């Protein structure tokens, strides 16, 4: 009689499976364009310093 | 008919046709031979494995690469990278299109002379051509003078360039490079705890180069940043888990181009050899050299590698000149373009090397004016 | 008659030859005997067509607005009665249009190559007709000379008569105001535009397609002009592409179906494939207006095309197909003063097809000589002008020269010019100086053609013949909410002449759609009228 | 029996539940970072240009 048991809990897993590559997925996505922006403000922020320095 | 387009490199074959917008083949040039003992009869497997197949078979095989420093060191492998090349990725017959393969400055003879006898003889191609690097990457930047710094994984050269007309006694050339900086990065990490020995662990450092190296724009200010803060540790996932993190070494790494006196060389950093070469130029045209100062090749991918070396060659330079560092997004493939541009000339289908000019003058003809 | 031609100049008056009486009294007599007139060699090629089991080729010749097209409608008419072309002339308003626009030796002069195929059964009556568009020019969507307009679409939609198609395109009524178009003529005394534009609104409800179909193309044409506005400069200290003004890139998205932003990133940052990943490549400012102007080229072309498969789908009857006999319509062999690029292709063609002509006379004479017994002087009279072909198509001829030098990384007018001297001057028989007479504007070289010597002129074809499609906006119009993806459904190892996006050159693509002309026409018994 | 399984299978959805937690709070902090790298970057990339033509 437990087999109705077994199987929604299978059902709840494949859920939360589903659920963790998504999450997965989005963490990745969002750090790469987190590296990337940052990446991009230091270089230019850099060149805003020595831009500075070259007015100065 | 077509040309076919084989920038061979020393590291990364790249190949494809003639009057394409880039390579149709990308894949190391790698031969992987098994170490282990083999159990499983029937198994039926091959003796080599050659190309981006020997990377998915990487911890069973030993990996060897076939060039050296641009010098070409093992011949049998280094055909089997070619017939690979041919048939396995572009699925074409070598008898009927011409080659265009790219070599570096200041090497060997016997280099030039070898690859025109085996592209003759082994392979049967109607015609074929061998080619600067450093003067297709100016073609494909668009560009007719400038100095051109051509970093790849064997060697790095300074090729300058005033209206078409290339001045050879300013040629430089210096033999660090990406693999060069493999081998640094993989005995720096070892003061953290992290151990790479295999030929298969270094393909793994090659990654992390890659994917976390960069060039500071001031080495004592960020060895001090790391040395207090800790907002420069990354972590990388090795293939097994086991996440490894690193901090200085991210830019300690891609600094022994500016100091290669890291790794134990007497020489001075690329943006030295540029600004001398530059020097060994008459006096008319260092304006023009300053001003259009191209970057090409895989090792000078590194984020932040064009401000550091603006702000090295400016401190060098005299305070009237504009320095400009011309650094494309597609820069590691700009030999290739280039060549696809160059043997997509009308103006050059009188410049091949054909079968029987070849078989009447020797394999000496790749020197004299069919360059 | 003159020989294997039919020559007619049009009377300006109404005459008794054109009544039924005469065609159907011409059934029965021969050409060898009849006077000339046009339905003589119109039942000749009816009758070699049902002997030799074959198709025959009318090839008339001559200016729009000299007669043609009544020409070909009286050939129409006396092919019915031998036996819908009603419908042909209901939706020639629509090519008239489409591919239409004033030169200065004419006001309606034609740019494509029309050409409709007549198909017909075993039985030798009347099953169908088939149309096909060759050589339509595109450099005119872009750049205009000095003394002649765009196609006439875009003046019949600058027509206020419609103020429903400017306030739903944001068509401003003032034509200075949009740049793909004001370098042309701006407006001239051709016809009544606005009637025009009506008339052709009339033909499209009238075809087989809705009135959303024709609302797409009216805004299609806006988006064309909406391009050319755009402006793009350099970055802060790199050589980098970006826009500064933004409200045309908007407004031309939201009618393209596309995202602005999204847009506006596949032209500053195109992304190519190299192997296994995709990098992006970099564009300065004059990359990313080639592009522009290849993309706005291409939609234009493409949307035509398709037109014209519309049209086909349209007029398409079910019944069985034979052979056919078709009648082309072409550009002519125009002289100038100041002769260019465009000039340079048409008079390529016309070398192409004189010189067909020229060998089909010589197989005649050859049949003539064959017959008669008596055989001599076995030269044939083709080569004598192929010479002069194989001064613009060969290998270091001036289209390959021109197509090296639009590779080439810093190529000028003065280096092209140069080029040429140095690779034909005195080594060829035809290229040779140019001429100075009556302080002519300016000549640059001089080519000899069968209709004379003819001063080309060089400024602007290195800009000009540039044809760099972008892919990645290629793939956002893939990716549209609209037609436009039907139009542009799907456009650009074991061997593959894929040439690249950027080694694109329309002297090249000319070149390959005349090489496919001539294997269509080189099928058929060919027949010429004057 | 089916228990053991059971309660291991319910454990180790519990800890990727904690995983999808603790992933979703990576994802807020990488939003925050990059909206907050975003509005620095428009003010810097904005005032280069009077920079350059202050230089000019
Ligand atoms: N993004 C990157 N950052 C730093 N180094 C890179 C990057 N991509 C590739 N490389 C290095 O470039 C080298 C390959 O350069 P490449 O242009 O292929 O020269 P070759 O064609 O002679 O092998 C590799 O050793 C690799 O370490």
């Amino acid at each position: 009689s437990l087999q109705k048991k077994l199987k929604g809990t299978e059902d709840e897993l494949d859920k939360y499976s589903e659920a963790l590559k998504d999450a997965q997925e989005k963490l990745e996505l969002a750090e790469k364009k987190a590296t990337d922006a940052e990446a991009d403000v230091a270089s230019l922020n850099r060149r805003i310093q020595l831009v500075e320095e070259e007015l100065d | 008919t077509t040309a076919l387009v084989c920038d061979n490199g020393s590291g990364l074959v790249k190949a494809g046709f003639a009057g394409d917008d880039a390579p149709r083949a990308v894949f190391p040039s790698i031969v992987g031979r098994p170490r282990h003992q083999g159990v499983m009869v029937g198994m039926g497997q091959k003796d080599s494995y050659v190309g981006d197949e020997a990377q998915s078979k990487r911890g069973i095989l030993t990996l060897k690469y076939p060039i050296e420093h641009g010098i070409i060191t093992n011949w049998d492998d280094m055909e089997k990278i070619w017939h690979h090349t041919f048939y396995n990725e572009l699925r074409v017959a070598p008898e009927e299109h011409p080659t265009l393969l790219t070599e570096a400055p200041l090497n060997p003879k016997a280099n030039r002379e070898k690859m025109t006898q085996i592209m003759f003889e082994t392979f049967n191609v109607p015609a074929m051509y061998v080619a600067i690097q450093a003067v297709l990457s100016l073609y494909a930047s668009g560009r007719t003078t400038g100095i051109v710094l051509d970093s790849g994984d064997g060697v790095t050269h300074n090729v300058p360039i005033y209206e078409g007309y290339a001045l050879p006694h300013a040629i430089m050339r210096l033999d660090l490079a990406g693999r060069d900086l493999t081998d640094y990065l993989m005995k720096i990490l070892t003061e953290r705890g992290y151990s790479f020995v295999t030929t298969a662990e270094r393909e793994i450092v090659r990654d992390i180069k890659e994917k976390l190296c960069y060039v500071a724009l001031d080495f004592e200010n960020e060895m001090a940043t790391a040395a207090s803060s800790s907002s420069l540790e990354k972590s990388y996932e090795l293939p097994d888990g086991q996440v490894i993190t690193i901090g200085n070494e991210r830019f300690r790494c891609p600094e022994t181009l500016f100091q290669p006196s890291f790794i134990g060389m007497e020489s001075a950093g690329i943006h030295e050899t540029t600004y001398n070469s530059i020097m060994k130029c008459d006096i008319d045209i260092r304006k023009d050299l300053y001003a259009n100062n191209v970057l090409s090749g895989g090792t000078t991918m590194y984020p932040g590698i064009a401000d550091r070396m603006q702000k090295e060659i400016t401190a060098l330079a005299p305070s009237t000149m504009k320095i400009k560092i011309i650094a494309p997004p597609e820069r590691k493939y700009s030999v290739w373009i280039g060549g696809s541009i160059l043997a997509s000339l009308s103006t050059f289908q009188q410049m091949w090397i054909s079968k029987q000019e070849y078989d009447e003058a020797g394999p000496s003809i790749v020197h004299r004016k069919c360059f | 008659y003159s020989g294997l031609f039919c020559v007619t100049v049009n009377p300006y008056k109404w005459l008794p030859v054109y009544t039924p009486e005469v065609v159907a009294a011409y059934r029965g007599k021969k050409r060898s005997e009849a006077p000339p007139h046009i339905f003589s060699i119109s039942d000749n090629a009816y009758q070699y067509m049902l002997t030799d089991r074959e198709n025959q080729s009318i090839l008339i010749t001559g200016e729009s607005g000299a007669g043609k097209t009544v020409n070909t409608k009286r050939v129409i008419q006396y092919f019915a009665v031998i036996a819908l072309e009603d419908q042909i002339i209901q939706a020639n308003p629509a090519l008239e249009a489409f591919g239409n626009a004033k030169t200065v030796r004419n006001d309606n002069s034609s740019r494509f190559g029309k050409f409709i195929r007549i198909h017909f059964g075993a039985t030798g009556k009347l099953a169908s007709a088939d149309i096909e568009t060759y050589l339509l020019e595109k450099s005119r969507v872009i750049f205009q000379l000095k003394a002649e307009r765009d196609y006439h679409i875009f003046y019949q939609i600058l027509s206020n008569k419609k103020p429903e198609l400017l306030d739903m395109l944001l068509i401003t009524n003032n034509p200075y105001d949009y740049a793909f178009i004001s370098q042309g003529e701006t407006t001239v005394a051709s016809i009544d535009d606005a009637e025009e534009l009506m008339a052709t609104d009339n033909a499209f409800d009238v075809l087989g397609f809705t009135s959303e179909e024709k609302n797409s193309m009216y805004k299609l044409t806006g988006a064309i002009m909406h391009f050319g506005n755009m402006k793009f400069k350099l970055k802060q200290r790199e050589e980098q592409a970006e826009p500064d003004g933004t409200e045309e890139a908007d407004k031309s998205a939201y009618l393209m179906g596309l995202n602005s932003a999204d847009l506006l990133k596949g032209l500053c940052h195109p992304r190519v494939k190299v192997g296994n990943e995709y990098v992006t490549k970099g564009q300065n400012v004059q990359q990313v207006i080639y592009a522009t102007g290849a993309l706005a080229k291409a939609v234009y072309e493409r949307m035509f095309n398709w037109m014209v498969t519309r049209i086909n789908a349209t007029l398409e009857t079910k019944q069985p197909r034979q052979y056919f006999i078709g009648v082309l319509d072409i550009a002519g062999f125009e002289i100038f003063d100041f002769n260019s690029f465009e000039q340079l292709c048409i008079n390529f063609t016309n070398e192409k097809l004189q010189q067909f002509f020229n060998h089909h006379m010589f197989v005649l004479e050859q049949e003539e000589y064959k017959k008669e017994g008596i055989e001599w002087t076995f030269i044939d009279f083709g080569m004598d002008l192929q010479a002069c072909i194989d001064l613009i198509e060969k290998p270091m001829g001036i289209m390959s020269i021109l197509e090296e030098e639009c590779m080439f990384p810093k190529a000028t007018d003065m280096t092209f010019k140069a080029k040429l001297f140095d690779n034909h001057l005195g080594k060829s028989a035809n290229f040779q100086k140019p001429r100075n007479i009556k302080g002519k504007p300016e000549a640059h070289f001089s080519l000899i053609h069968y209709a004379g010597i003819v001063d080309y002129n060089i400024i602007g074809w290195l800009q000009k013949n540039k044809d760099p499609l972008n892919e990645t906006v290629v793939g956002l119009y893939q990716k549209s909410s609209l037609k436009l993806l039907s139009t542009l459904f799907a456009n650009y190892g074991k061997g593959k002449a894929k040439k690249g996006s950027s080694f694109q050159t329309v002297s090249a693509l000319h070149r390959e759609n005349l090489n496919k002309l001539m294997t269509n026409l080189r099928s058929t018994h060919p027949h010429f009228v004057r």
